[PDB]
RNA sequence: UACCCGCAGAAGAAGCACCGGCUAACUCCGUGCCAGCAGCCGCGGUAAUACGGAGGGUGCAAGCGUUAAUCGGAAUUACUGGGCGUAAAGCGCACGCAGGCGGUUUGUUAAGUCAGAUGUGAAAUCCCCGGGCUCAACCUGGGAACUGCAUCUGAUACUGG
RNA sequence: UUAGCUAGUAGGUGGGGUAACGGCUCACCUAGGCGACGAUCCCUAGCUGGUCUGAGAGGAUGACCAGCCACACUGGAACU
């Protein structure tokens, strides 16, 4: 039972810290258009190994700071 | 602690009542767990008038459920019917 | 046998040196209340001879509709100037709920159960003429077989 | 019904108002804004601005008045 | 641009139909391959072909009736500004069935009808009656 | 909430006899029954096509005597319920208790039955009914009550009705005073020249 | 027209603009009477129409008709108002309530008696 | 108390709006662009079915009208479901970032999309078939529905990577 | 007819703190964090089950019943 997120890295300057963007496709409640929409988290990585550009998978886990209840499980995909 | 007991529903002067198990301290006919049984007082008696789950009472008992003297009178009374 | 009825009667003027000249028109449908349909419209200048032109007309230029148990094939949409019309075979017990101008030429035509609009203009004349010409483009299920070369289950 | 306490008194037409209207003066006491009536319009009768007129006033507004008498 | 080629596809036939021509083409595609197969396969057209490898052109032989269009209507509904999607108990029928929606699923593209009996959905490429 | 005034002015507004006299005249010897009550009776009405929806509406309820919230209500459950609306207003209808009551011709009009009802002279099923709508069911059994049996407004109502046409529906003992009604009735039961139709059409516009 | 239109401007009905604002979606308001008078009407009528200035107890100040044939009103009449406007009176939007408060009923009616505040006449 | 029995006598119990077209219902008298009506059109200067009274009639009925108020009809904010030459509406013209969209083949992925399974979607309400108060409102049993969300496992044609 | 907002601010280390995770708090360190997918500012407002309307999609709405929240003359505070 791992429920997990994918995602790629838009700032990778806080010490131990990243912010990931998840990005999905919506249909639009009203007029149907297929959306794009974007979710922000602030996730863990201790030891800074994520780099900006990087596709990483996240998993939720319990607070770690004011803003971050998520830490990184692993890199996917890096240096586009 | 958790209870079961009447909810009082029905219409004036036409009582009928719904046994609910619930947190004593909610109203009456407020927030409650699981509905149980009803018990109509009216009812003809031609035919039902009182219907409880008695596998799912007793569950809750034993897991510490108290029961309302009017409950506790029904149990006998449906106990005794069959 | 043939079913006929009276739409709308209005009153027009033509304007000569002596004045307004008065006249009528009269819309009209006869139909065979089983699937066969036409409308007819007349001008004179007393409403008798008006509404009597029409019938004329209206028992030529009839038109035929494949008909289904009463009701009709499929949805289908009608247009003429102002008036966008619609209408749908209902299921059966409902009769005809539409407007004046449509029930007219849905009743004297023999659709018993249908669900009937009408759009924009609710002109009779151009309402009854979209709706004579929706009901004449609709296509029956032996039809549609036919041209597409099959005469599978949809037959 | 029609109640009667309508006036007939007279006056002088003293403007030439637009729309058939004057400031017709009531012999009596002040002028009114005297508008002419149906039917002195519709047998339409011109009325120059300094014509003796015959008025109608309801009390419920003297401040105003049909004229009624042409001339 | 040439943004939608499957409305390009369903207008080509529907103008050479509107013009009782016998036959028209276009650049082919797996896409187009498979919605024709589907046109004749429903007996809304003859036949077709592709020819080439590099530039690969296909082409539709039309069908008439009755000095008529056998295509009486073809039009587009998901579309690249609007994508339509329907599940299999969503699924819609032209005319109470007697035409066709044109339906892509995971199993490829087949009729409102196919795609309803092999329990699927998909998206809903167009209407023929 | 009944209608008090003058009925055979019903009947010459809507063109036809509505029973609301026993019938023990001929109506055209008690009013001018082909003629419209008032000053203008004589005058026609060029009558538009709501007006002929109107009138057939008033005439099915002038015929049972319901006012127009009772009889809109009849409607809407007809609406509701399963099968041809038109025909289940007129099942509704006909279900009635004050109208089984004439039907079995305990009352010489639709008025006398019902005031038989409020007046506790029926029993349903051995059982005192009152109320003038209450609905009668397949197999019900409605009779006259012991007490009411003497009453001799109920063997002149029992003549008249043994020479109206007697209904199929209804098995009818006239020396017990009791009656059975059996089913409701058909559609082809009901008289053919109520347009139920155009009562449709009024209450969906 | 455009799906992306719509996507980033919604269709957006129009709120209705009310025609008895003074109202304020009361079904009467109460207020003094500040002046009553007559005015003529507009094009193609004629008359002296009996009207009356009114200050209602939200503060608004309005103009109202005082509807029947004959009326007992004056300044600091209390009165009662309504929706409904006059319409070859411009600006006339509300009808005072004839029966109600001060304003009394008009005199002698048998007919519509209930729009003119008139009781049942012994009879 | 419900309910049942008895007594007296039709005895104590009918009003409101409307009738020019839309809109079911027409005449006379009074008034005379006045007094007045008026939801919209529009009535009123000597025959006014439109004002006011009357008789007659229509529609409702222990209510009936007026006002206020939401949605409807209104396809009149149009996703379903509209328009921009002359009716309201193409920016005076071009370049262009963001954004939307994007020709054709293969492989891959499996977010969109599709399928299935599981959990959840409180009860009441709505709906269906029954049951109980003389009926009905009302009360009530069971169902169906909650068209939604989430997890897992698949499918890979179309869209995205 | 509001385009920039932010110093406990965003994160890190350690001490303290809570019933418990946590800038909850403090010191030190890094310089981040939010924002045109609408932040900030301004106006308005308790949310829901549902209610009314509409064939539907919608539109309008949140008395009575039930669920959650918030308040208890106003502002602040903790004690048990």
């Amino acid at each position: 039972k791992i429920r997990t997120l994918q995602g790629r890295v838009v700032s990778d300057k806080m010490e131990k810290s990243i912010v990931v963007a998840i990005e999905r496709f919506v249909k639009h409640p009203i007029y149907g258009k297929f959306i794009k929409r974007t979710t922000k988290l602030h996730v863990h990585d201790e030891n800074n190994e994520c780099g900006i550009g990087d596709v990483v998978e996240i998993r939720e886990c319990r607070p770690l700071s004011k803003t971050k209840s998520w830490t990184l499980v692993r890199v996917v995909e890096k240096a586009v | 602690m958790v209870t079961i007991r009447l909810a009082r529903h029905g219409a004036k002067k036409r009582p009928f009542y719904q046994v609910v198990v619930a947190d004593s301290r909610n109203a009456r006919n407020g927030r409650f767990i699981e509905r149980v049984g009803f018990f109509n007082p009216i009812a003809s008696e031609k035919e039902e008038g009182t219907r409880l789950d008695l596998d799912r009472i007793a569950h809750w008992v034993g897991q510490g459920a108290t029961i309302s003297d009017r409950v506790a009178a029904l149990i006998k009374e449906v106990n005794k019917a069959a | 046998e043939l079913q006929e009825k009276l739409i709308a009667v209005n009153r027009v003027s033509k304007t000569v040196k002596g004045g307004r000249i008065f006249s009528f028109t009269a819309l009209t449908v006869v139909g065979d209340g089983n699937g066969r349909v036409g409308f007819g419209y007349g001008k004179a200048r007393e409403v008798p001879a008006a509404i009597q032109k029409a019938m004329e007309k209206a028992r030529r230029n009839m038109i035929n509709v494949a008909l289904n148990n009463g009701t009709l094939q499929h949805p289908v949409k009608g247009v003429h100037t102002g008036s966008r019309v619609f209408m749908q075979p209902a299921s059966e017990g409902t009769g005809i709920i539409a407007g004046g101008a449509m029930r007219a030429v849905l009743e004297v035509a023999g659709v018993h159960n249908v669900l009937a609009k009408a759009y924009g203009s609710t002109n009779p004349i151009n309402v009854v003429r979209a709706t004579i010409d929706g009901l004449e483009n609709m296509n029956s299920p032996e039809m549609v077989a036919a041209k597409r070369g099959k005469s599978v289950e949809e037959i | 019904a029609k109640e009667k306490d309508t006036i007939r008194t007279e006056g002088v037409v003293t403007e030439a108002l637009p729309n058939a209207t004057f400031r017709v003066k009531l012999d009596s006491g002040p002028e009114i804004l005297a508008y002419i009536s149906g039917k002195m319009r519709m047998h339409y009768i011109r009325i120059l601005p300094g014509d003796r007129v015959v008025v109608e006033i309801t009390p419920y507004d003297p401040t105003r008045g049909r004229i009624v008498y042409r001339k | 641009s040439m943004q939608d080629p499957i409305a390009d596809m369903l207008t080509r036939i529907r103008n050479g139909q509107a013009a009782n021509k016998a036959a028209v083409t276009m650049p082919s595609s797996k896409l187009k391959v498979a919605i024709a197969n589907v046109l004749k396969e429903e007996g809304f057209i003859e036949d077709f072909k592709v020819e080439g490898d590099t530039k690969p052109e296909l082409e539709l032989t039309l069908k008439y009736f009755q000095g008529k269009a056998v295509v009486e209507s073809i039009q587009r509904v998901s579309r690249p500004g609007l994508r339509i999607y329907k599940r299999k108990d969503e699924l819609p029928k032209v005319m109470a069935g007697l035409g066709i929606a044109v339906v892509s699923t995971s199993k490829g593209v087949m009729t409102d009808r196919a795609a309803r009996q092999a329990g699927l959905g998909g998206e809903i490429i167009c209407y023929v009656a | 909430a009944r209608y008090l005034g003058p009925k055979l002015k019903l009947s010459r507004r809507e063109g036809t006899d509505l029973f609301l006299k026993s019938g023990v005249r001929a109506i055209d010897t008690k009013c001018k029954i082909e003629q419209a009550p008032g000053q203008h009776g004589a005058r026609k009405p060029r009558l538009s096509d709501y007006g002929v929806q109107l009138r057939e509406k008033q005439k099915v309820r002038r015929i049972y005597g319901v006012l127009e919230r009772q009889f809109r209500n009849y409607y809407k459950e007809a609406a509701r319920l399963k099968g041809n609306t038109g025909e289940n207003l007129l099942a509704l209808l006909e279900g009635r208790l004050d109208n089984v009551v004439y039907r079995m011709g305990f009352g010489a009009t639709r008025a006398e039955a019902r005031q038989l009802v409020s007046h506790k002279a029926i029993m349903v099923n051995g059982r005192v009914v009152n109320i003038a709508s209450y609905q009668v069911s397949p197999n019900d059994v409605v009779s006259i009550r012991e007490k009411a049996k003497k009453q001799s407004r109920v063997k002149a109502a029992l003549e008249l009705a043994e020479q109206r046409e007697k209904p199929t529906w209804l098995e009818v003992d006239a020396g017990k005073m009791e009656g059975t009604f059996k089913r409701k009735p058909e559609r082809s039961d009901l008289s053919a020249d109520i347009n139920e139709h155009l009562i449709v059409e009024l209450y969906s516009k | 027209a455009t799906v992306n239109q719509l996507v980033r401007k919604p269709r957006a009905r129009k709120v209705a603009k009310s025609n008895v604002p003074a109202l304020e979606a009361c079904p009467q308001k109460r207020g003094v009477c500040t002046r009553v008078y007559t005015t003529t009407p507009k094009k193609p009528n004629s008359a002296l129409r009996k009207v009356c200035r009114v200050r209602l107890t939200n503060g608004f100040e309005v103009t109202s008709y005082i509807g029947g044939e004959g009326h007992n009103l004056q300044e600091h009449s209390v009165i009662l108002i309504r929706g409904g406007r006059v319409k070859d009176l411009p600006g006339v939007r509300y009808h005072t309530v004839r029966g109600a408060l001060d304003c009394s009923g008009v005199k002698d009616r048998k007919q519509a008696r209930s729009k003119y505040g008139v009781k049942r006449p012994k009879a």
